[PDB]
């Protein structure tokens, strides 16, 4: 099982955004939300390091 | 605690061959060159971690010259992932998608790598994109 954050700009005060299921993740990818991407990491292990969630497929974690 | 090395084209194949639920994550190069020294270092210190889902072997591609022809092993420090007998590719944004050729030392980012080539693969992807753009 498999969580997410995000935030909108790669910064250190950029508002991050509560747990997300990867399905969650997916259904807000296609319907347009993210439309430059995100900034996600996986919540565990707390290491994080931050993608653009364009380059993540989070069909895989499903 | 040292990695594990294979010394001939048949242990490479019997290695490749033998995983059924772990990527298998081969360097290929020479223990010598300080790209690989780097690499080595990264590979070392995330073996515990991906054990479960990824093997990592150390190949001297002048002992085993086998692939080189094969996989174009003329850099000097090749990293490339198999599972379940197949080459698997990664999109890492610099138009080569066989391998890693270049020494990252960015840790976590290499156990991410692995694990995206893990679920791409379990789920039949023959390709798939690493999470950083290396350019």
């Amino acid at each position: 099982d498999v969580m997410w954050e995000y935030k909108w700009e790669n910064t250190g005060d950029a508002e991050l955004y509560g747990p997300f299921t990867s399905a969650q993740m997916q259904t807000w990818v296609s319907e347009g939300y993210f439309p430059d991407g995100v900034y996600c990491r996986k919540l565990d292990p707390p290491g994080g390091q931050f993608y653009n969630s364009k380059r993540i497929d989070f069909d895989l974690y499903t | 605690y040292m990695l594990p090395h294979l010394h001939n084209g048949w242990q490479v194949d019997q290695a490749i061959l033998s995983e059924e639920d772990r990527v298998v994550v081969i360097r290929f190069g020479h223990d010598w060159d300080p790209t690989c020294m780097k690499m080595d270092e990264v590979l070392y210190s995330i073996a515990e971690k991906v054990k479960n889902f990824a093997v990592i072997y150390l190949v001297d591609i002048t002992e085993v010259p086998d692939f080189n022809k094969m996989y174009e092993l003329y850099d000097p420090c090749t990293v490339m992932f198999f599972f379940r007998n197949k080459h698997i590719m990664i999109d890492l944004g610099t138009g080569n998608n066989n391998k890693i050729n270049w020494a990252m030392e960015d840790k976590q980012e290499m156990v991410d790598i692995i694990e995206t080539v893990y679920r791409g693969a379990r789920k039949g992807r023959g390709l798939v994109v690493s999470p950083k753009d290396y350019s």
